[PDB]
């Protein structure tokens, strides 16, 4: 549009609506074509004169008072948010901009004091309600530091506040304090994973190193404060790799490796050594993260070279052992630098293996070749500029000696990541990632002992199953969430490279893996459970939870695919069947019982080839990579017949469990049959009672013997079975031996 | 073994001849070959597979002829549909597809194309969303499926194009199965809710509150008013180029019309038959609702053909665009049944011996068709034709060494003495 | 019931007509022409200059302006919701047609609310009683729903009478 434009419509509907009235009545109309137009003084007058005609309307008012703002007239700007308010009150952001604005224009009223105590209230604790705390102090040190100390008490998780507690101790200069806060403070979980407040960690803690106050008052905690840093190198590190571009990542690797060659000299065996070990891990696993990103965006021929530059990080990554805990002074101290642990074999774990699958004892190559000292300096140069000094940077003078070149073991695996659940507080980013690491594997994830990690005393299942109050949830059900998030996401990336190695990325390099709504969920029911939510906020963080549970439940109007639903049925079962207890076991049969009954009626309607009413606005993204064909829903039904049958067996109808079992001569059901033929044998086998019966108990444990041995044979023959077993084959053979002893 | 063949058409002779409904005959038929068709096909020779397809071939020619016949002569007629001009063309559509029988064999027709029509397996590794590519890239401005349309189509990622290509590849192959519920699933679970929302404009307007007589297949109103419209909307899109020639296909489908030469291509006879008997249909309806003022004139907005063709010159154009697979000896038969023209056919493939003999089931099908006809039918094929038809399938039955099971096929004459 | 309704709809329509006339005249972008001529219940000519403006996809979507068919009302709710979580950027009129298709233009999450200055009161009413889930409710609940989103201006009396209109009880 241009000046024409505009003026020219002056006489379009001048020519269609001439009363005064109703000329007036479209300034606002005329008015929202100037703004666009880039005009102020004009836009303000025809604005202006609708207001004169329709002076009740919240948005005419408002819009004039942000023109008037851009115009830099706070006290027009100002009155005009105020009636536009006063009209409606719903419109919460306008409170903040009116108690904003008072703020910054004059604080010697008290209104701009009032309008504050609003805002505060209509946004319990954000970010921008501290920023005008402190901008009507402005209008003298120590009154400062009494607000961020009070603030501070009850908001001790946010980022800005604490970095402006180190800000008002290090313009004192008393940098000491500033570090002994910053010191106590990497204890907290949440900071520990704040961008900004690291990067603050590292300038402090630095700073104090070249501080005359460092030298002049001891040399014994120098070695504590140093610790720190590296620390926060590490979380700092982890953290730009993911956000962060390439140059700055690298940038940041530079800082790292200075500091590891500033500390190595030192040596010793107390926590600063120890804490060397480990972060000396991080530091390649990272460089492998860091060089698999360069590699992603550049050509083949790099990306193999990098790569198998990559693999050999992760490897020196893992091969560090285990840092030396009880060196540490304290509990929380040796507990965090062993979550740290954890979280490195986890991550570098994962990837070591994702680059071995894909080729043939890969890693034996990638050792052979490169841990030549020929390999230290191939790496060195793609990941610096040869220029820096290659003496003092740690990269090029460690000594990489015997090099494991041994691949990981699942089972090692699965205890390092359940160690780091905690690693990345839990981000449903961190979980979806192992989820999916895990989705290429033989052997799968405890994730119901995640949960455990994370929600402590957290039920199963709830006694108050009825209604989707977010206090009913239970372990089942974000077991059953992570469950989709992974089903989903996973399915996701599958669509997105087909358009354009998914298995392949490393943790910080890749970008959100689900759904805003699902993170917004995990993020909300975390933060309830573990009491870290805001009584302003309680209410809407409980309704946001809320929404979601009717679909993890399968409850009214659930945003389900069929084939979601049949994996957390399936997912359960096999999961239940494995447990020991019975308690654990009832519950897992029950859900997958559960969602097998919801399911069956939509398969019956695909069974006839028809359509499935497709969702609204699903919580699980639907796919028709993974829709149900008839050629499978056969094995479902019978599937689902067996889920049942075991839910049957545990609640006590043996007799149509049995009837039902015996109906399909699957492996499966061998192993139910034999479970349950050896409990009516084991309890009546040894107690005085009716020979007949002792003859009839006896028998059942000769069918235990026979169902066990089926189960082998069957199994050594083929290994498709054997991944059908719903218990390991030494498991099976275990009873074996004791059924035939007996 | 396989050399049993001839038992299982004839055993099931022997089980309708006895109990004394004779459409279970064909029925059977219908299995018996489609179980040769599975043992041929299996572990096989692969001289084998030729005459595996003439078995499957075999086997939907029993099923169309169940389907018509079951139709045509389980004729017992039931109540007429009355209307009013305030009911919904839903309505109308019905009462058309009750009314006219010639049509509805159509539909029937196209029912049994459907059932026969090959689908891809549902593609694997599909992505998280829509569009990523682009998304990720930067550059979509809108996300909305018109965007690139909007404005050139170098905004959409190459792998975005890669991937719509699957997608609409897959749901057209879906579309023209019938697979319309499924089509529908994978649009939605997909994310391709929009095209979802295209597929439901499929339905005519029904309200169980007005249009009564369908108060009890529905509870809720469903399906569009301003179908016309909506038909026309379709179409004009279908014609719209910087489209994936697949997507064009569906819409060209959807509109009753032939699909663009990219995708018509690489039709078959059966295929190419079926879009056109959809056109045939489409036309007729529209024209129906026309004839009884429920199309509305603003809804006019483009020029769609009006003028039907007969099942007749669709055979006949498919046919010369087809040669080799018309010309198949079941498939003539297919046809034939189709048109009824069918004891027209079996009198002279009779007479045809008097090219026949080369190809082994012809005899067998054209004789057991026979014999299911005057059963169904009494009187539909001439005395002569069968006395012939069976005289020379006997000869072959004595052929094969298989004379114990001949005084079946003899009890349909009286020259069965002369044996 | 439907015959009121569809009067009620033509009346308004009837009204906003010069309005809305005039802002398709100044518009200088298609897709927000598209949407005023929903503006004018004309779901037809809203369907033709999206398939002009070679905009067709939506220009099929559009064919469902006033079926209140509940799949499409929880298919677009749900797209509107996966751009308004991440979705990088959606064009602002295809977002306000989405929203039509929604059922519910005010009462929601990427709301035609802020529509209340540019618009008669009048227009956005047309709005909730030609999409806005015309089967579920009585015209009286679905006029008293939209009212409920809105305050009227004291002194008009067109106002007043849907006022009460929608009072009922």
């Amino acid at each position: 549009r241009s000046k024409a434009d505009v003026e020219r419509y002056i006489a379009s509907v001048q020519g269609s609506t001439p009363s005064p009235r109703q000329k007036s009545m479209k300034g606002f109309y005329f008015a929202k074509l100037y703004y666009e137009a880039k005009e102020y003084d004009l836009a303000k007058k025809y604005i202006c004169t609708y207001i004169n005609v329709q002076e009740r309307d919240p948005k005419a008012h408002r819009f004039l008072g942000l023109l008037y703002e851009l115009e830099e007239n706070t006290d027009k700007a100002v009155e005009c948010y105020r009636r536009s308010v006063e009209l409606n009150p719903t419109q919460k952001d306008l409170v903040l901009k009116i108690a904003e604005l008072l703020c910054k224009n004059d604080v010697t009223d008290g209104r701009a004091k009032y309008w504050l105590e609003r805002a505060a209230k209509l946004f319990p604790g954000s970010p921008a309600i501290y920023k005008l705390k402190e901008q009507l102090l402005d209008c003298g040190w120590n009154k400062l530091f009494d607000l961020i100390q009070s603030e501070l008490y009850v908001r001790p998780d946010d980022v800005h506040v604490n970095i402006r507690l180190v800000e008002v101790y290090r313009s004192t200069k008393r940098l000491k304090d500033a570090v002994a806060h910053c010191h106590e403070a990497e204890r907290n979980i949440a900071l520990r994973s704040s961008l900004e407040w690291n990067s603050c960690v590292v300038q402090t803690l630095k700073e104090y190193l070249e501080s005359l106050q460092c030298l002049e008052s001891d040399k014994s905690d120098w070695r504590a404060t140093n610790t720190d840093l590296l620390l926060a190198y590490a979380n700092l590190m982890l953290l730009t790799l993911s956000t962060r571009d390439v140059q700055e990542s690298r940038e940041l690797l530079q800082s790292f490796d200075s500091a590891l060659q500033s500390v190595k000299s030192l040596g010793g065996n107390d926590e600063l050594s120890a804490t060397f070990l480990e972060m000396k891990g991080h530091f390649y696993m990272h460089a492998g993260s860091l060089l698999l990103k360069m590699g992603q965006h550049s050509s083949n021929v790099q990306w193999r070279a990098l790569s198998e530059l990559a693999a050999l990080c992760y490897l020196i990554a893992f091969q560090v052992p285990r840092p030396k805990i009880k060196l540490i002074k304290g509990e929380a101290g040796q507990n965090l630098l062993e979550m740290m642990a954890c979280d490195r074999l986890s991550q570098s774990g994962h990837m070591l293996l994702n680059l071995s699958r894909g080729k043939q004892d890969f890693l034996k190559e990638i050792v052979e070749t490169f841990a030549n000292k020929s390999g230290q300096s191939a790496l060195y140069d793609a990941l610096f500029s040869s220029q820096s000094p290659k003496d003092t940077s740690f990269l090029g003078s460690d000594d990489i000696g015997n090099i494991d070149v041994r691949e990981p073991e699942l089972e090692d695996l699965t205890r390092y990541d359940v160690g780091a659940i905690r690693a990345h507080n839990g981000s449903l980013q961190h979980l979806t990632w192992l989820g999916l690491q895990w989705n290429s594997l033989p052997a799968l994830p405890g994730i119901r002992k995640w949960l455990k990690q994370l929600f402590h005393h957290l039920p199963h299942e709830t006694s108050r199953l009825e209604t989707n109050a977010p206090e009913s949830i239970c372990i089942l059900d974000l077991e059953v969430f992570l469950l989709g998030v992974v089903y989903t996401s996973h399915l996701q990336l599958k669509e997105k490279c087909n358009s354009h190695q998914p298995l392949c990325l490393p943790l910080p390099v890749c970008k959100q893996l689900c759904t805003e709504r699902q993170k917004s969920w995990w993020d909300a029911v975390c933060t309830l459970i573990h009491r870290k939510a805001v009584p302003g906020n309680v209410a809407k963080l409980r309704l946001l939870v809320q929404h979601e549970i009717n679909t993890l439940r399968a409850q009214e109007k659930h945003g389900l695919q069929p084939a979601l639903l049949v994996h957390w049925a399936e997912c359960l079962q096999k999961t239940g069947s494995g447990l020991n207890s019975f308690y654990d076991q009832r519950e897992y049969m029950g859900r997958s019982v559960h969602y097998w009954k919801k399911v069956l009626p939509l398969l019956k309607i695909i069974k006839k080839k028809n359509s499935i009413p497709e969702p609204i606005d699903p919580l699980f993204k639907h796919f028709h990579s993974v829709d149900i064909q008839a050629s499978e829903i056969v094995e479902y039904e019978e599937d689902a017949h067996i889920t049942f049958a075991i839910l049957d067996a545990v609640n006590g109808n043996i007799e149509d469990a049995v009837t039902a079992f015996e109906s399909i001569k699957s492996v499966v059901s061998y192993w139910n049959l034999a479970l349950i033929f050896h409990r009516k044998a084991e309890d009546i086998e040894n107690d005085a009672l009716s020979p007949e019966e002792q003859e009839e108990c006896k028998n059942y444990l000769r069918k235990t013997r026979d169902y066990l041995i089926k189960i082998i044979d069957d199994s050594d023959s083929n290994l498709s079975v054997v991944k059908k077993l719903p218990v390991p084959l030494e498991s099976v053979k275990e009873m074996l031996n004791s059924v035939m002893q007996e | 073994y396989q050399t049993e063949r001839f038992t299982k058409f004839s055993d099931t002779l022997k089980e309708f001849k006895i109990e004394q409904d004779p459409f279970n005959i064909i029925r059977e038929f219908r299995s018996a070959a489609g179980q040769l068709a599975l043992d041929l096909a299996n572990s096989g020779d692969e001289s084998n597979v030729i005459s595996s397809k003439d078995w499957e071939l075999e086997a939907r020619f029993w099923h169309l002829v169940e389907l018509l016949l079951v139709f045509r002569n389980a004729d017992l007629d039931l109540d007429e549909m009355e209307l009013h001009p305030y009911n919904s063309r839903g309505l109308f559509e019905k009462k058309l597809m009750q009314d006219n029988k010639q049509l509805y064999q159509i539909w029937i027709v196209m029912v049994w194309l459907k059932e026969n029509t090959y689908v891809m397996e549902r593609p694997k590794n599909v992505p998280t969303s829509k569009w990523l590519n682009s998304i990720t890239s930067g550059g979509l401005k809108s996300c909305d499926l018109d965007f690139p349309l909007r404005e050139n189509t170098n905004v959409l990622d190459v792998k975005d194009k890669e991937e719509d290509h699957i997608f609409f590849k897959y749901i057209y192959e879906l579309i023209l199965a019938g697979a319309i519920d499924e089509a529908l699933e994978e649009a939605k679970l997909s994310d391709n809710i929009s095209i979802c929302m295209i597929l439901c404009g499929i339905q005519e307007y029904l309200n169980p509150v007005i249009d009564t007589q369908i108060a009890n297949e529905f509870n809720t109103q469903q399906g569009i008013k301003k179908h016309s419209l909506w038909r026309r909307t379709v179409y004009s899109l279908s014609q719209q180029a910087g489209l994936d020639p697949y997507e064009r296909a569906i819409y060209s489908y959807l509109s009753g019309a032939i699909p663009n030469q990219e995708v018509l291509q690489y039709s078959d006879w059966e295929s190419d038959l079926h879009i056109h008997l959809n056109q045939i249909l489409q036309t007729e309806i529209e024209n129906y609702l026309l004839e009884n003022n429920q199309v509305g004139t603003d809804e006019l907005i483009l020029p769609l053909p009006s003028h039907a063709l007969t099942v007749q010159e669709v055979l006949n154009r498919v046919a010369s665009r087809h040669p080799s697979e018309s010309e198949h000896p079941i498939r003539v038969l297919m046809a034939s049944v189709i048109l009824d023209s069918l004891p027209s056919v079996i009198h002279s493939s009779v007479e045809m011996l008097l090219d026949i003999i080369d190809k082994p089931y012809l005899l067998r099908i054209v004789t057991h068709l026979a014999i299911c006809l005057d059963i169904i039918n009494p009187g539909s094929v001439e005395e002569v034709d069968k006395s012939k038809l069976i005289t020379t399938y006997i000869s072959l039955l004595k052929l094969q060494g298989l004379y114990e099971n001949i005084p079946i096929y003899a009890t349909f004459l009286n020259e069965s003495d002369c044996l | 019931k439907k015959e009121r309704h569809c009067r009620l709809t033509s009346w308004i329509v009837s009204q906003i007509g010069p309005e809305i006339e005039e802002k398709i005249r100044n518009s200088s972008n298609e897709i927000e022409q598209i949407f005023l001529y929903l503006l004018l219940n004309d779901v037809v000519r809203a369907s033709k200059l999206a398939i002009e403006s070679k905009n067709g996809h939506l220009s099929v979507l559009i064919s469902y302006l006033g079926s209140n068919d509940p799949r499409i009302r929880d298919l677009a709710e749900l797209q509107l919701q996966k751009w308004s979580t991440g979705g990088c950027s959606i064009d602002k009129n295809i977002s306000k047609i989405y929203k039509l298709l929604s059922g519910s233009p005010f009462e929601g999450l990427f709301s035609l609310k802020e529509l209340e200055s540019e618009f008669s009161w009048l227009c956005l009413l047309n709005l909730t009683l030609c999409y806005g889930q015309i089967d579920e409710y009585s015209l009286e609940s679905l006029v008293q729903s939209h009212l409920d989103k809105f305050s009227l201006p004291y002194d008009d009396p067109i106002g007043v009478i849907f006022q009460l209109y929608a009072a009922n009880e």
